């Protein structure tokens, strides 16, 4: 008889949602760790990029 | 004792600068050798527009 | 050196500026308690632009807070970055707002403006070279409109040599949060034409179509929506706070950005923006930054650029980048959209760049736009005003509060006489 | 070495002194029992505590004051509270009959059973007193004890100690608020006989500190403890330059020379800066210029008199803490430049500067912890309005012999009432004579 | 809904006066809200603060609310007493000089039981301090060999929280005589890790007053506890800081296992709830040499952290190489045997923190084992 | 809520006692003067500069 | 070390004194057996204002209990606080009161006054510094009127430098409980003019009005009436006994309360008189205390303060309380009701504060008021005297007990001669 009934809409009042979406995902990956690609990708982009 | 405390502050700052210089040198050298061994292994770091 | 005084009026202005102070504190390194904890020495380069100090390195913001309802004051004080402000700057008043321009202008709203000007006067005399004042307010409603325009008037009379930035949220076409929004908007823009040096019209619907079409969020609240406003308020005042090649402050923006003194209503913009899923598939570079400026789905004023020629376009970049890229990119924008850019101002684009980008971002940029597209906003407000005025509706509480008939027609005539130049220079 | 004797009279004076010596003890590091935990501190070496606290072979720092009251229970509160062991039993003199808010009972009839014992105590404290700089008299112009026992005390101390300095810190009768009906009698008949015997008398009020605590200290429901703890701050800014060292060492004899231009006009007006309430003081600058302008703002005076309705005749500023003289110079030049501080034309040099290197110490209470302070004492003509209004009160009350019988049947003759009234007429005549600019 | 309301305390750095607050926690959706005690007003209105979990709420914890490192004092309201009261209880652990090198897996079994550690110290027991821990044993003919054990070597001591913590740690401890424990074979700490009755594994209190008095004879409220064995400068005294993320996930025991089975020896451990000024003083050398500094610092003063010193005895591989690269993803693509390679993540949640300069390890141990208590 | 009910069912009625004993129902009577309490904030209510910036050297 | 010698006369007096002693014994911590069982030493410090020390901790009240009929003494000794008094201080007489001022003043009353003098002298030199005497009685009736005035005159002649406070129960207009209230009241006031230094007239109708209307009782008894009067009596003599700041005693209040020697007739009030059903709801504070003090509702002489300007005002507050709130409210009432104060005197209010409230309460305020509005209380008794003196009625008892005819005329002449100045000062 007594519970919260209705569809829940997850939302953060203070602004954390826009706070996370205005941080670039490359920076978050960088903070999780250094990004690592292949040696020939490094060589190709060192020469011709 | 007042000028002794000032002197401890100055010694703190001096060791701060010399420690920061040594730590910067060590981090640069570590980064260089990490990149060298990764190139030996077959991978490499990603630098923005490298 | 140079300083800006941050005034905030109304509930909307108080919340927007509180989130602004959160953003500026995060950008400069000031914690919620107020003590400087940054990572670079160059964050404290130009800390005087927004913060006065105290004893012990405690930086208090140079902000003056006012409203008629002492509950938004408690909300801002109990916010996260709430115990940083000056407690004597919390200029409240035990009265009512009642979203009434008369009640905020000619009466109990004006019964507090003496104390407000006392606080503003001490904060302005405690400076050496003040550049000006930025006020955050709601164009529709009371307090931010009612006491807001009066505050603009008295500050302009006391200091006639400083830039008045007014970040104002205009009423939206689809929805209204107050049935007398056309009344308050017309009676507020009537003062804003001949007073402030530059406005910033930030519409809610265009503010939120960003949150769909680019950000792809599902349920963003006003705590999310005022963050874009805070990002633009941070990006405008960035070359006088952080070093960079080819600097640009508020008054250089104003002289490069306001051709005629009445035509100073801008549309804002912030465009390193993409959804959380599309962040990793994006090619973040100066050309795509420029394109995301000039696409008509990113700007925060519901005015189509393809409905009117651009008079001036300012672009203040942040981040390490090349100069030939940005110069050729805005030249290419001018050449591609040749018909939508005016011909009597060759190079109608002001460019600026700055060194350090905002934290969590690699390159950002703020966008300022003065076009003939603001005639849609002003004309819609004028049509809705003439709709509510020809039957004298919702007006007895202006007349009983102390407002007379004839300068309603003065305000509407000023609205139409501001619509006249912004359509004559559309066709030269 | 450089030590001055405090005297406290009445309820008001005695609990001036209770908070005053609380603050003195926590300034010099002295424990409430009477000892000090350890030396080797700037407050308690020798030269700073010798000013107030004497010594003893068993580490006892015995006060240099007298706490005299004509009635018990206030002295009994002092010797029952936490400072029982500090004050000496004969150092707190109590009577057995209240003065009943009568100047006649304070001066003429019940003063003779206690004046000999009080002079014996003061003679003893002056005997163990190498360089006596002066007596700091703390009392009110209100109730009978502070009205009359002081009136007898200045006479006896002038008889036996004629060349010495006497600095009153007087509770003046407030413009509106009051605590009695015979305050117009007592204040006039006390000032009439202590005008020729008091060297300098800083008058601090009550309604002005009421407004100060209401407006700056952000406390809407405070008491006498919050009221005169600020007066303890005042006296700790007055008599501190001889305790510690600083840029300018201002002496107790310098205050009377710099604030008293004429023999009868010896009535300065006191004010204090940082009076902020510790959740407001750390969002402001509190620079030397701001704390100088705070004293001269016409709301921070600790007596309800408006300096605009008058002209300054002397001003002394006592700066305290990490204050620099070259911001002191800029602040005083700025306050001299603007018009609303209107000095008289017969002292263009109207400022005294005394700088102390000791930052103010906060008591456990309501005032903030600050590193800068200034106490400003101004002798001005603006007190003539309050004096003329007090004379209006006296004339309205005396025109039909209100409360005359209590005074005359106690031992005082009727002619003293007329004599004090014309003394006040001469005082306001001198105040209006020193007002206008020179034309000869 | 379901308020857990506590008495909290802050030191204002500017206002040198202890400031008293009243913290509200809603587990619910997890939110926090203080209240000013003097000048009764609102303070940080109810908003979600996911950094503040439920399990750190504890009397004496030093929880990091917004830039404010608030120390808990009292229950205040007693609904939260009668709910999160007896669900946490004091326990003192005293891992004896035998198997003090096995203390890593002692700690692992402690944290596997479900315990929470609050402070951790190794000392040696002095004369009077050792005699204090025998008043329960007194006047029975074994005191001399008890003294000989408790003053033989170092002792690692612990403070432990759980519901019914005293009795449930007795269940983990087993019967007092380890010979009887071996006859029973219950897998107790004495039965698996023990020699005889005189040297079992670790002594524990048997009542609440016993916990209180032995806690006071040990980790005190005054400031004198013991020498806290370091052999301060032994020509190689690098330090490690096992992090709050590590000792909240429970990786502390396995960290000690790995650093004990690598030739290295621990000789000094101390768990110290740090404040921001001391954390800033320690990591002050990291101003501007590493890009992410502030959010490394806030991890350091987020929760408890345990310092230790490591004498270098392992050849070829030193302590810096055994800790590995600072970045754990980098360390995983590197030598996949180091502590940060197999024990950490996200470059800030490194399980360990070694002294980066080789000549400067002595100064770190002179700090987190001499300057700071 | 009184004590001596004059209308209460009691055969003896001494009409000399008040219906109450004390005029109010305040639990703590404090028994502490202002110059005893506010002057006692030095033996208690102490908070000095405990948290100090410990120098690394 | 000061003390008060308390004496009571008549059957009204013995009960009012017994209730006063119940209040004081409860306040100090004295049980009905007499020993001290309290919780603090602030009580015990100065109990020798009303309690002489005796061996075994048996502190005994220093009371002189006087009446001509030995039945009210039996009631007092059989009451709750009955075994507390000295057995020698019940000075009795196997005679009748007679309801006669002549029987009280020129008869066996004068044969008992020598023993009463012996008792009060035995009390008096068992002291060090005496403040004075405090007699409670009823003007309308025997014993306490006649013997009360005789005893007042004789102990004033014995000790002339000690203060006299007389709590006198004046008659009422609504009811007459005897028939010779006029004769007794006028004849008592004749000695009350030049004898006592501070009288507090306390009528009986006002006691019922306050008990029925403020305390909201339905059948308030003599115990409740004497409880209110005893609360006023205890609150007057407070700072002489309990510690505090700005302490005030009897001679203090007298000097500040009488401008002329013959205007010593006061008009009291106690004012936390909140009803107990509403007691938990009252937000009892200083402005509420002031309003309940200064309304014409709590005033314990049946005469309206609105019928004459107040001469002087007392306010003996008790409790832990802020004196900004005291004296700002004092000027609030003084400046709002300016027409109710005589203007030749300024600042006509005394403030006194004790730091300890009466137990059971936390804030209290006793009012002692000299007003020209006490004139109606004597106009009533004057017309009521002359209307039955013109026809020589109820007079033969008075002239047959040994008193002359002309003393009635002298008493009426003295009484309207007291009526003259308290009229002529009330209208300038
Ligand atoms: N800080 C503080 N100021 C007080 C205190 N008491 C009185 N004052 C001021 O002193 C004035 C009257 O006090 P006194 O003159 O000492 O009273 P008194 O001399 O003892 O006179 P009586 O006791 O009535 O004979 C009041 O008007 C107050 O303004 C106090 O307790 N603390
Ligand atoms: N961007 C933004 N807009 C807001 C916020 N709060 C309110 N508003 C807008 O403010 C408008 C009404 O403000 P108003 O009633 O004038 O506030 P008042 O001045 O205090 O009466 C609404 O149309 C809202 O769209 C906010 O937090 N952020
Ligand atoms: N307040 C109060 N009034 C009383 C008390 N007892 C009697 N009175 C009043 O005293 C009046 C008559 O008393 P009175 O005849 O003068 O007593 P007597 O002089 O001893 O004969 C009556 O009108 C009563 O109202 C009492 O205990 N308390």
């Amino acid at each position: 008889r007594f519970n919260l009934y209705g569809v829940p809409t997850p939302h953060t009042n203070d602004g954390r949602n826009m706070a996370k979406t205005l941080h670039w995902l490359h920076e978050l990956q960088m903070k999780r760790g250094a990004k690592i690609e292949s040696k020939r990708a490094d060589d190709f982009k060192e020469k011709f990029q | 004792q007042n000028t002794v405390v000032q002197e401890l502050a100055l010694a703190n700052k001096q060791l701060l600068m010399v420690r920061q210089a040594a730590l910067h040198q060590l981090f640069e050298k570590e980064h260089r050798q990490y990149q060298q061994e990764l190139n030996q292994m077959g991978k490499a770091f990603y630098v923005e527009r490298l | 050196m140079r300083e800006i005084v941050h005034l905030q009026a109304g509930q909307c202005g108080n919340q927007i500026g509180a989130k602004f102070w959160e953003v500026i504190s995060d950008e400069h390194g000031i914690d919620p308690t107020g003590t400087y904890h940054g990572d670079s020495d160059l964050q404290l380069e130009r800390i005087n632009v927004y913060y006065n100090e105290a004893t012990g390195g405690k930086y208090v913001p140079r902000a003056v807070l006012v409203d008629l309802e002492p509950g938004t004051m408690d909300s801002v004080r109990s916010g996260p970055f709430g115990q940083i402000f000056r407690p004597d700057n919390f200029v409240f008043g035990q009265s009512g707002a009642g979203n009434n321009w008369a009640k905020g202008h000619y009466t109990e709203g004006a019964e507090l403006v003496d104390s407000v000007l006392d606080v503003v006067r001490k904060e302005a005399e405690s400076c050496d070279c003040l550049q000006g004042f930025q006020l955050t307010h709601s164009l529709g409603g009371g307090t931010g409109s009612g006491m807001g325009t009066l505050l603009i008037s008295k500050i302009r009379e006391e200091y006639p040599d400083r830039i008045m930035n007014t970040f104002s949220v205009v009423p939206s076409p689809k929805v209204s949060d107050t049935v007398v929004e056309p009344y308050n908007a017309t009676l507020s823009v009537h003062q804003l034409v001949e007073n402030t040096d530059e406005t910033y019209c930030i519409d809610n619907e265009a503010l939120y179509d960003i949150c769909f079409r680019t950000l792809k969020l599902t349920t963003p609240t006003y705590g999310d929506l005022n963050h874009l406003v805070s990002a633009t308020m941070s990006g405008v005042t960035t070359c006088l706070r952080f070093p960079g090649q080819l600097n640009a402050d508020l008054r250089k923006l104003a002289v490069n950005m306001v051709p005629f003194p009445r035509l100073h209503f801008f549309m804002p913009g912030f465009a390193p923006l993409t959804s959380r899923g599309s962040q990793q598939y994006r090619a973040l570079t100066v050309p795509e930054l420029t394109q995301q400026m000039f696409d008509a789905k990113n700007m925060m004023a519901a005015c189509d650029p393809r409905h009117g020629r651009y008079l001036t376009v300012a672009a203040v970049f942040r981040g390490r980048m090349s100069m030939k890229e940005v110069d050729e990119q805005m030249l290419n924008v001018q050449n591609k959209n040749s018909s939508y850019f005016v011909e009597w101002i060759p190079n109608n684009v002001k460019t600026a760049v700055c060194d350090i980008p905002p934290r969590g971002l690699k390159m950002s940029a703020t966008f300022i736009g003065n076009s003939t597209a603001i005639q849609e906003l002003f004309k819609r407000i004028s049509e809705q005003f003439t709709a509510m005025f020809r039957r004298k509706a919702f007006l007895h509480w202006y007349t009983g509060e102390g407002m007379d008939e004839m300068e309603f027609t003065e305000a509407e005539s000023n609205m139409n006489d501001l619509g006249n130049p912004v359509v004559t220079r559309g066709a030269c | 070495q450089r030590e001055c004797i405090s005297v406290h009279v009445g309820q008001a004076g005695v609990q001036i002194g209770n908070a005053c010596w609380e603050l003195y003890c926590l300034e010099h590091g002295i424990q409430p029992d009477g000892q000090m935990p350890s030396d080797k501190t700037i407050g308690g070496g020798d030269d700073s505590f010798n000013t107030f606290f004497s010594e003893t072979g068993a580490g006892k720092h015995v006060p240099r004051a007298v706490f005299v009251d004509l009635e018990p229970t206030v002295i009994d509160e002092v010797r029952t509270g936490t400072y029982r062991q500090l004050f000496h039993p004969e150092q707190l003199i109590t009577g057995k009959e209240d003065a009943a808010n009568n100047y006649a009972r304070g001066h003429y009839t019940i003063g003779k059973e206690l004046i000999d014992l009080v002079l014996d105590r003061i003679r003893k404290l002056a005997d163990q007193c190498t360089g006596l700089q002066g007596f700091l008299i703390f009392h009110s112009f209100g109730g009978g004890t502070g009205s009359g026992f002081t009136s007898l005390l200045m006479e006896r101390l002038s008889v036996d100690y004629g060349k010495k300095s006497k600095l009153e810190f007087s509770i003046y009768p407030a413009p509106q608020v009051s605590t009695a009906v015979v305050e117009p009698y007592n204040s006039i008949l006390t000032t009439h006989t202590t005008l020729e015997h008091s060297d300098c008398a800083f008058m601090v009020d009550n309604e002005a500190i009421y407004d100060i605590c209401r407006r700056n200290l952000d406390i809407e429901r405070p008491t006498y403890t919050n009221l005169n703890r600020l007066i303890s701050q005042i006296v700790s800014s007055i008599t501190a330059s001889l305790r510690f060292d600083g840029a300018l060492n201002v002496d107790l004899t310098e205050f009377q020379t710099n604030l008293v231009p004429y023999p009868r006009i010896h009535f300065p007006l006191a004010t204090y800066a940082p009076v902020i309430s510790a959740e407001k003081a750390y969002h402001e600058q509190l620079s030397v210029a701001e704390i100088t302008n705070a004293c001269f703002e016409p709301a921070n005076q600790m007596v309800k008199c408006d300096p605009r309705h008058g002209k300054y005749m002397a001003c002394c500023l006592l700066y305290r803490g990490d204050v620099v003289p070259k911001d002191v110079n800029a602040a005083i030049a700025a306050i001299k430049t603007k018009r609303s501080i209107q000095f008289v034309d017969w002292c263009p040099t109207g400022f005294k500067v005394g700088i102390n290197y000791q930052p103010p110490t906060v008591v456990p209470g309501d005032l903030a912890k600050v590193q800068r302070a200034v106490c400003m004492l101004s002798n001005t003509t603006a007190i003539a309005e309050a004096w003329a209004r007090l004379d209006h009160k006296f004339d309205l009350m005396y025109a039909k012999r209100a409360f005359v019988h209590w005074y005359v049947g106690e031992g005082m003759e009727e002619g003293e009432f007329s004599e004090a009234r014309e003394d006040m007429a001469a005082l306001e005549k001198d105040y209006e004579e020193v007002g206008m600019d020179s034309v000869e | 809904s379901e308020r857990f309301v506590f008495i909290a305390e802050w030191y204002d750095p500017n206002a040198s006066l202890f400031r008293r607050y009243e913290l509200l926690f809603y587990p619910g959706d997890g939110s926090v809200e203080m209240h000013d005690v003097k000048n009764h007003r609102t303070f940080l209105k109810r908003t979600k603060y996911e950094d503040l979990h439920l399990e750190d709420l504890f009397i004496g914890n030093k929880v990091n609310v917004f830039s404010r490192q608030l120390v808990l004092i009292d229950y205040g309201d007693q609904y939260t007493a009668r709910q999160l009261g007896s669900k946490k209880e004091k326990t003192l652990a005293l891992i004896k000089p035998d198997a003090v090198s096995k203390a890593g897996e002692i700690i692992e079994i402690i944290n596997k039981a479900g315990f929470t550690l609050t402070k951790l110290k190794m000392m040696t027991l002095s004369r009077k301090e050792a005699t204090d821990f025998h008043i329960d044993h007194q006047s029975r003919p074994f005191l001399n060999e008890l003294i000989q054990f408790i003053t033989s070597g170092p002792i690692i001591a612990m403070e432990i929280l759980r519901d019914d913590a005293i009795c449930e740690w007795k269940k983990l401890l087993g019967p007092a005589n380890s010979g009887l424990a071996r006859t029973d074979a219950p897998g107790s700490i004495r039965a698996v890790f023990g020699t005889d009755g005189i040297r079992n594994a670790a002594h524990g209190p048997d009542s609440l007053s016993c916990a209180a008095r032995e806690m006071e004879l040990f980790f005190p409220s005054s400031g004198v506890c013991g020498p806290a064995n370091t052999a301060k400068f032994t020509n190689c005294t690098t330090c490690c800081i096992v992090k709050p993320h590590a000792i909240s996930e429970g990786l502390l025991g396995k960290i000690l296992m790995a650093i004990r089975d690598a030739g290295f020896e621990i000789s000094a451990m101390q768990m110290f709830n740090m404040d921001r000024v001391n954390v800033e003083e320690f990591y002050e050398v990291y101003k501007g040499v590493v890009s992410e500094y502030n959010e490394m610092v806030t991890e350091m003063y987020s929760g408890p952290c345990v310092a230790m010193e490591i004498q270098q005895t392992n050849p070829t591989m030193t302590f810096r190489e055994f800790c590995g690269p600072a970045d754990p993803e980098i360390a995983r693509h590197l030598r996949p045997g180091t502590l940060r390679a197999i024990f950490g993540k996200t470059k800030i949640q490194n399980a360990v923190h070694c002294t980066d300069l080789p000549e400067d390890g002595l100064l770190e141990v002179q700090y987190f084992f001499k300057i700071l208590d | 809520p009184k004590d001596y009910d004059i209308e209460g069912p009691e055969e003896v009625k001494k009409l000399c006692n008040s219906t109450y004993c004390r005029l109010g129902t305040h639990e703590p009577t404090v028994w502490k003067s202002e110059t005893h309490e506010k002057m006692a904030q030095v033996y208690l209510n102490t908070e000095f500069t405990e948290i100090k910036s410990k120098a690394l050297l």
